[PDB]
């Protein structure tokens, strides 16, 4: 009956800059708590009533606000903070949480390592085929992948498998699966996935042939 | 029998960690002379108190219980505790009480580090009946007959600040005696450890 | 240290009933109220239940009221969540949490690991695992293709964790009532196609192990 | 009514600079809350006149 809206949904951050997110309410709320959820685990003790830090948390996180607007401010960004931050009320019955703000580490721009694979021989006996395109180690996340299939663009049956940011190299990896039929697979010759990067002007074109090998 | 009941003997043992939040309920105590929870390993035994040995041999009890809270800090820890008394009986839903709501009840604060170590918390006799029955002989509950006159909560009032070369917790002993104690209608009963 | 360990959970057809159970630890179980919080991958989160010290007072929101039932056993230090009349809105992740006091309101300090409940009505289907091989450089990515399993928990292991520096396990996509991933790994040019690389796919729901080795084209 | 009530809990850190404001609180509004025993006297009366003791 009362809704918490977090105004930044996805945020990028360089190590050593000021990071500020917001959890806005729809009426007057006395206190709003916070939780940190790293990928693969459960949320933890992060920020009780409004500005009260927990015990093991670093001493460079902040919280403020009253009434409607509430914020979580990071003084100096590090690499230990790539997680998701939820907010929570306790005023009325439903105890609605926030939508979630994903904070990910901003990195210098890198070119995608591109390889596209044919379906195997055992997949051909199953009456279908799925063209799989690997796109490894590229920043940013916002890429535009189209299937240049003999010059035409077909955005149907596209299964894009996105990963999380790895905690070592801080890169993004992508798959792109084109679900087709076996006789639909045997209609073309040129199979092209391309990578639209904001730094490289032309898309990186790596293709194979069906009649090859 | 006031020779044994007026002796403060140890009943409980709880730590005050540095990793707990403000308002968190540390420990809850039922306010009756039948309370003890300490035990020993070698030999296997259940450490009775001097007040629970005399009061277990009666049906009805009455009087003012005196809790004594002895802390063991250094001169360098710093914090406060809140000792709250919620009148009632030994079965009330008491874990919903927040820290601001606990100051409605009669309470007392305690600064930990200082030249004194013990706070004496004399609980007043609050009841609807003149006496209070030893119900632990029975095995089923009944609305109306009770053993306690309420429960006593311990809160984290201020956090525990300390340097790095001291321990990050302070332990508190709880003693238990009685003033203005009156008991009658004898029986035989052997008590048991309140496992809470 | 607080350790909350959930148990139970699995695949229930819509209309059935299942009981979850959390388990407590060292700290005192009667001094605190417990809860259950629900994690869907699309939206999150939603809290569903809370029971106090004794088993008297229970609290429910508008949605799950009448369907769910929470209980305690203070001697066994366990929770119970009796879920009845399940449907498609209850396919999610369920945590047991410990509600604690603050100065003015409540807060959840410690959560559990969480069990997975899948409420939908196809059958338990074992996965079909396919190799992925290219049609030249120093760094050559490999891959396997897994398609055709309905239960969500699956485990893909690349040679007992030998190549775990460059494993890029890809998440599954729900399509045509089947979850479909494509596991991959970063392999140097000296290893493949000269040595033994085989993706071990474990499916603990249907208790199957499909071992598939990438062959050179 | 005349009994000490806990109204606020803050924490003083090494990162707060000079003249930073650790606690900024209205005293009478915080005592007007359901969780305190003085509410049962103030919920039904309209006006009051009082002195304040702070610790």
């Amino acid at each position: 009956d009362i809704v918490l809206t977090q105004s930044p949904a996805i945020m990028s951050a360089s190590p050593g800059e000021k990071v500020t997110m917001t959890c806005s309410a729809a009426s007057s709320v006395s206190y709003i708590h916070w939780y940190q959820q790293k990928s693969g685990t459960s949320p933890k003790r992060w920020i009780y009533d409004t500005s009260r830090l927990a015990f093991g948390v670093p001493t460079r996180f902040s919280g403020s606000g009253s009434g409607t607007s509430y914020s979580l401010t990071i003084s100096s960004m590090e690499a230990e903070d790539a997680a998701t931050y939820y907010c929570q009320q306790w005023s009325t019955n439903p105890y609605t949480f926030g939508g979630g703000t994903k904070l990910e580490i901003k990195r210098a721009d890198a070119a995608p390592t591109v390889s596209i694979f044919p379906p195997s021989s055992e997949q051909l006996t199953s009456g279908g085929a799925s063209v799989v395109c690997f796109l490894n180690n590229f920043y940013p996340k916002d890429i535009n992948v189209k299937w240049k299939i003999d010059g035409s663009e077909r955005q149907n049956g596209v299964l894009n498998s996105w990963t999380d940011q790895d905690s070592k190299d801080s890169t993004y990896s992508m798959s792109s699966t084109l679900t087709l039929t076996k006789d639909e697979y045997e209609r073309h010759n040129s199979y092209t996935c391309e990578a639209t990067h904001k730094t490289s002007t032309s898309p990186i074109v790596k293709s194979f042939n069906r009649n090859e090998c | 029998f006031t020779t044994w009941t007026s002796i403060p003997t140890l009943a409980a043992q709880f730590p005050f960690n540095a990793s707990d939040s403000v308002g968190q309920q540390i420990k809850v105590i039922p306010v009756d002379p039948y309370f003890f929870q300490m035990t020993n390993t070698n030999p296997d035994q259940k450490c009775i108190t001097a007040l629970a040995s005399i009061c277990q041999m009666f049906c009805f009890w009455r009087g003012d219980l005196v809790f004594d809270f002895q802390v063991f800090p250094t001169k360098y820890h710093s914090g406060r505790l809140l000792f709250c008394f919620v009148p009632g009986n030994e079965l009330i839903d008491v874990t919903g009480i927040t820290l601001k709501q606990a100051t409605t009840a009669p309470c007392a604060v305690m600064d930990i580090a200082g030249v004194q170590s013990t706070l004496r918390f004399r609980v007043p006799w609050i009841s609807d009946t003149p006496y209070r029955v030893n119900r632990y002989t029975k095995e089923a509950h009944q609305k109306g007959e009770y053993t306690a006159i309420g429960k006593l909560i311990v809160y984290c009032y201020n956090r525990l600040t300390s340097p790095s070369n001291v321990a990050h917790h302070v332990r508190v002993n709880v003693y238990l005696s009685a003033i203005n104690l009156e008991c009658f209608a004898p029986l035989y009963h052997a008590m048991d450890v309140t496992t809470q | 240290e607080v350790k909350l360990v959930e148990s139970g959970g699995g695949l229930v057809k819509p209309g059935g009933s299942l009981k979850l159970s959390c388990a407590a630890s060292i700290h005192t179980f009667n001094c605190y109220g417990m809860s259950w919080v629900r994690q869907t991958p699309e939206k999150g989160l939603e809290w569903v239940a809370t029971i106090d010290a004794a088993s008297s007072y229970t609290y429910y929101p508008d949605s799950v009221k009448g369907r769910f039932t929470i209980s305690r056993d203070n001697a066994k230090n366990t929770l119970y969540l009796q879920m009845s009349s399940l449907r498609s809105g209850d396919t999610a992740m369920y945590y047991c949490a410990r509600r604690d006091n603050t100065t003015a309101q409540y807060y959840f300090d410690y959560w559990g690991q969480g069990t997975t409940l899948t409420v939908s009505s196809p059958k338990t289907t074992p996965p079909s695992v396919y190799p992925l091989a290219p049609a030249a450089a120093s760094m050559v990515t490999l891959g396997c293709l897994v398609k055709g399993y309905f239960p969500e928990p699956v485990t893909v292991t690349w040679n007992s964790g030998s190549l775990s520096s460059g494993v890029h396990t890809f998440p599954a996509v729900l399509q045509s009532d089947l979850y479909t991933l494509s596991s991959s790994v970063t392999v140097p040019s000296s290893t493949w196609p000269s040595e033994t690389v085989t993706c071990n796919v474990a499916h603990p729901a249907s208790s199957t192990k499909v071992d598939k080795k990438i062959v050179p084209r | 009514g005349e009994k000490f009530f806990l109204i606020h809990s803050a924490r003083w850190l090494t990162t707060h600079a000079l003249f930073h404001e650790v606690a900024k609180l209205d005293v009478v509004k915080l005592l007007y809350n359901e969780q305190f025993a003085v509410q049962g006297l103030l919920r039904y009366h309209t006006y009051a006149r009082f002195g304040i003791e702070i610790q």
